[PDB]
């Protein structure tokens, strides 16, 4: 809920334009052209494992919801096997399937399953 | 300690298996608390050893019915705090709140119990050995158990946000101190909204800490960017591409003897090296660098280099004389001897090797006048400890400057033995130039890496060296005791001995043989075990020990070099004087903003559709394998 | 710079606040919108006092039905470019394009705002201060923004797809600069579709480039193999396989001056050396490199090889005297002096070392004539950075061939000391082989690994060095400066003492004791200090980083050689004459295509 509900926050801060934390219809035409925050918050909650989030708990350093390429390498070097920088990038462009260089749970399940 | 709190938690279940009424309250047998109650002789208010209603046995065992039935009974207990030593203040509405069960508080509120009781127990203190702190007020286990209702009910019974405690513990601060939630922030925007009025947000704790300054020491980087949320102001999109300003005002605190940036790169956290890299303060911190900073710095490390090559050519022309005595001894070498004072100065050169002289003594006690309040400021622990504040740096030079004004008082007492503190001088000024190789990004990580690399494993060497090679040396010496010196050499007594060995370990010297001369007989098969134990063992060992922890920390010492330079800056930028600097910022005031200073930035963004279509559509391999064997 | 243009935005800013007129413009006040245009008196010729206009500002702030509301009574304002200093051609026609607001362009075109228009300002420039290059034209902006149907409404009314930009820049160029997409093949495609017709792919930029070389030193590999897809012709398939052939015309350009080849692996840019992956260039240089190439390289060092060593025994072989004078002198052994040039040309053997040393002076020569003229072509800088290239092994060699030329009239004005350029020409053009070191596969990687290693961390290590030796040196000068010189040695003056402790931190020299004789109380812990701080500390940490750096570059350094091979195969197919080196390809002609020569390719798929 709480990286699910951090998902959200950082897509109305997309929707926000001029970000006085409304989204009037001007911003949603800006939006179309190129096709409050708990109104929502509400909005979605409508259109919406254990050990899963207990592993991403664990792994998300700073509790952002999203797991950087550094948090990877440093739970990589916390593993205990060696590997260069590069294709821990190429991990991230194994996961990252909207490209904003980083993961969520949802991109993270789906890599799990 | 805790053996005294299981001392006492288990004298409360002596307590607790002796009241029947208490006992029953706990089962809930409702019966015969019924029985109980229908005896009228019976006292009610009966109380533990620790020191409790049986409202609060029910409050923690959520026996709300016997609760109900307690407060027709009596309805004060719902009034009396606790009296034991670790729980001296507490209250079962700090019960009821930590149970959550909102049907009991209102209960509770029924009888009207103080919103306002102040629960200040031993066990309620941020302490190590305390597990969970959240301060004292019922305002702030409402908060941090998340429950709206319940502190929307408290927010509509009284209940005032400015409220503090020991260590000046308020709503945000105390929030702040917590693991990380947007979950939480959403409490916090809450609270803030029910701010309904001077600025509530310009409070200190009894440490003088606004909640701003608190969050930038803690570092929680989530709530440091929703604290950053309403301190922007967007100026014009244009396309794929936005400008913006922030407000800087209270992130430099000039005006303050405490700066933001100081407070935040002191500490004893480790993660608060993390809120370097936020989007305000990244880029003008290194803006501030790279126009003023390194040519300042590389110009001060040419004046060090250069007041230390001064030195250096100083310490060559040492006054001497020859020694009148005769040795009369072979195994005897002298040539020289001190020359004195009044026969010192001389010629014209011994003039030039005075003046000399002065301008190192000057240098020597200026490093002094600079760095003495410095140690009166900040707490020497404190200042010894980070390799970010660079201490042993602070240490060595002024041991350095420290033994060359005792040798000038040396040299004036005329007293022999002064090439020992001259040479120690010696040596420490070129260790000394290690602090000026930081400027460079070429050389910057490699020395703290070394620095990070002689307190890890070199003692783990160290004492095992040591207690191998003082055995093999005794060893060597009991056997070399039977021969003649004069052609075995190195083994006359066990100190040249032990040192012999030092050398002979590190293969600096070669083995010692005499192919002419014979040679006793055990010599072979220590000197081979030796050999094979020694040279190669623990030698060669040593470099696959150090290849991986090198390896493994080859990572964390970029960021610990991005990080150090930062506090160089702001060090001499709190040293230096004011003349060289026009402070940072856009003065608003000529722009009629009025007296508050800005930094605009824009960013191109990048249009990914994928983000976009789900919202707007809703508003209608090796690492991998082992990555799922983890789990 | 920076600072002066957010200096002059947030003036720009301060200006929009100013005027009441703009600021309910920017705010889209309507209804005082409705009172100011009522208002005779409000001047409608008032523009931005910076440099902008009202519709500019209304294109800005999207407020389309405001700017319906501008368009009554200053039509003209749409036709206006206003006269900023960064921003001096600019109109709302391209705020409107990159606002993709349909509507509001076709307003715009309601009112007649020419197309051709075109718009150069100060930040209108491939700059590092700009962040964002789209071209100078509207139809760049539409192009970059990919708005289909906007271009289409600019091909309806205008809007000349031959467009000439400052730095001779067209669509196909900004096209290429760009950020990749797969939309931007889709929209290459639809304005080739859309072109009519010499054919417009033909014209260079301004510094005169074709778009295909641009694509050829840019790298954006999508494009460039799409854009072969046009000249790709498949032949036949059978069962599992398929033959096919290229036409390779426009990929040699061997009748131009420049190459396509030379100008890829000519490049700063990083990412072209991925380019020669492409299947056709990757199969004609490797023919290419088969047939010819290995064997040239070979013998040709093999003569190098010939030439030093004749220059060696000329080296060995310098004519020399006995030394005339007495020494006079204990501390002083010099028995031997130079010969005079009358005196050397004497004997038979003075002939043949004389041969020798013509045949050491006519192959000095040929190293200037050959590059010289090759040096002024490109630039210095540029040539000497390229370790593909073999810059740095071209330092070597210049200065070679300079010092063996300075030796002879050394020689011939009769002067002393020789022997030291001598020495110092003599390592240089042995360690000069490494550049042919270059041709075996096995011995290939191999030194450009060590050449990146050498500019690595080697200064790292170098000058730490030098100022912990330049402590513990001088400590030993001071604790060594008044004993006897007889017994201690290496320490009489500071310039041997520093020199013997640099042989003594190496290891290569043993530790100085004599065990007869007494030694001073503090040099045992002085030297047991420097022992422990120096030997094995952090000599060990050079062997630790050194293993980490090899472990990551281990990688790239093959990926570098395979780029550095065809290199060097282009470099000598440059300058061999041309009888060595036939047409490699498929003459048409024979078989009535016609003056064209192709590459035949085939296998079965997967
Ligand atoms: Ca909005
Ligand atoms: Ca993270
Ligand atoms: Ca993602």
């Amino acid at each position: 809920t709480e990286e699910q509900i951090a998902e959200f926050k950082e897509a109305f801060s997309l929707f926000d334009k001029d970000g006085d934390g409304t989204i009037t219809t001007k911003e949603l035409g800006t939006v179309m052209r190129s096709l409050d925050f708990p109104e929502f918050l509400t909005m979605m909650a409508r259109k919406m494992e254990e050990e899963i989030r207990e592993a991403f708990r664990v792994f998300d350093k700073d509790g952002n919801g999203y797991i950087s390429a550094a948090e990877l390498r440093h739970v990589m070097t916390n593993l205990g096997e060696k590997l260069t920088d590069e294709e821990v990038d190429e991990m991230i462009r194994e996961a990252d399937i909207d490209g904003d260089g980083q993961v969520n749970y949802e991109e993270f399940v789906q890599m799990m399953t | 300690w805790e053996q005294y709190r299981d001392r006492v938690n288990m004298l409360q279940q002596e307590r607790i298996r002796d009241s029947p009424l208490l006992q029953a309250a706990k089962e809930n047998d409702l019966r015969l608390l019924k029985i109980l109650l229908l005896n009228q002789s019976c006292d009610f208010q009966q109380r533990g050893a620790v020191g409790e209603t049986a409202l609060h046995v029910a409050a923690l065992y959520d026996n709300l019915e016997a609760a109900t039935l307690l407060m027709e009974a009596a309805p004060e207990l719902a009034k009396e705090p606790a009296l034991c030593e670790p729980f001296v203040g507490q209250t079962a509405l700090h019960i009821a709140v930590m149970n959550q069960n909102l049907n009991l508080v209102r209960a509770l509120l029924a009888r009207g119990a103080s919103v306002s009781a102040r629960a200040t127990g031993a066990a309620f203190r941020r302490s190590p050995h305390n597990l969970i702190y959240y301060g004292e007020h019922p305002l702030s286990f409402a908060a941090c158990v998340g429950s709206e209702e319940i502190v929307r009910l408290l927010i509509e019974h009284g209940a005032d946000i400015r409220a503090q405690d020991s260590l000046g513990n308020t709503v945000l601060h105390i929030l702040i101190l917590q693991p990380n939630k947007t979950f939480a922030c959403q409490m916090y925007n809450l609270l803030l909204s029910y701010d309904e009025h001077q600025s509530l947000e310009l409070v200190p704790n009894h440490q003088g800490l606004t909640p701003f300054k608190l969050a930038g020491v803690e570092g929680n980087t989530v709530m440091f960017q929703h604290l950053m949320q309403k301190r922007k102001h967007v100026q014009w999109t244009c396309g794929p591409l936005t400008s913006t300003l922030y407000d800087l005002t209270e992130i430099d605190s000039w005006g303050e003897e405490l700066s933001f940036l100081e407070l935040v790169v002191s500490s004893k956290k480790r993660e608060a090296r993390q809120i370097l890299e936020q989007t305000p303060v990244k880029e003008l911190v290194s803006f501030k660098w790279k126009k003023y900073g390194r040519p300042y710095f590389c110009v001060l490390a040419s004046l060090y280099i250069l007041y230390m090559i001064c030195f250096t050519t100083c310490c060559i022309y040492r006054p001497l004389k020859l020694r009148d005595d005769n040795r009369t001894d072979p195994r005897d070498i002298t040539i020289l001897q001190q020359k004195l004072l009044q026969e010192a100065y001389v010629t014209h050169q011994d003039n030039i090797r005075l003046v000399g002289e002065l301008v190192t003594v000057t240098g020597a006690v200026i490093i002094l006048l600079l760095e003495i309040p410095d140690i009166f400021r900040v707490g020497a622990s404190r200042y010894f400890g980070q390799t970010i504040l660079g201490g042993p740096f602070h240490v060595i030079i002024i041991t350095y400057a420290s033994l060359v004004l005792l040798t000038m008082v040396m040299r004036l007492t005329n007293m022999n033995g002064e090439v020992v503190p001259l040479s120690f001088a010696l040596v420490l000024g070129w260790c000394s130039v290690m602090y000026f190789a930081r400027g460079f990004q070429m050389l910057g990580p490699f020395t703290i890496m070394i620095q990070k690399m002689i307190f890890g494993d070199l003692m783990r060497f160290c004492w095992l060296m040591a207690v191998v090679i003082l055995g093999f040396a005794s060893a060597f010496h009991i056997t070399f005791q039977t021969e003649d010196p004069n052609n075995l050499g190195e083994f006359s007594d066990y100190p040249t001995a032990l040192f012999s060995t030092f050398e002979l370990f590190l293969t600096i010297i070669d083995g010692p043989a005499n192919y002419s001369v014979d040679l006793p007989f055990m010599y072979c098969i220590t000197y081979a075990a030796f050999a094979i134990i020694a040279t190669l063992l623990m030698l060669n060992l040593f470099i696959a020990m150090m290849g991986d922890t090198h390896w493994r920390v080859a990572q964390e010492r970029d960021e610990l070099w991005r990080a150090q330079v930062v506090a160089t800056t702001v060090m001499l930028e709190r040293k230096m004087p004011r003349f060289l600097w026009p402070r940072s910022g856009i003065c608003g005031y000529e722009y009629g903003l009025g007296d508050r200073w800005f930094l605009r930035v824009e960013n191109h963004h990048d249009q990914n559709p994928l983000r976009v279509l789900r919202y707007v559509e809703a508003f209608k391999h090796r690492g991998w394998e082992i990555l799922r064997r983890n789990t």
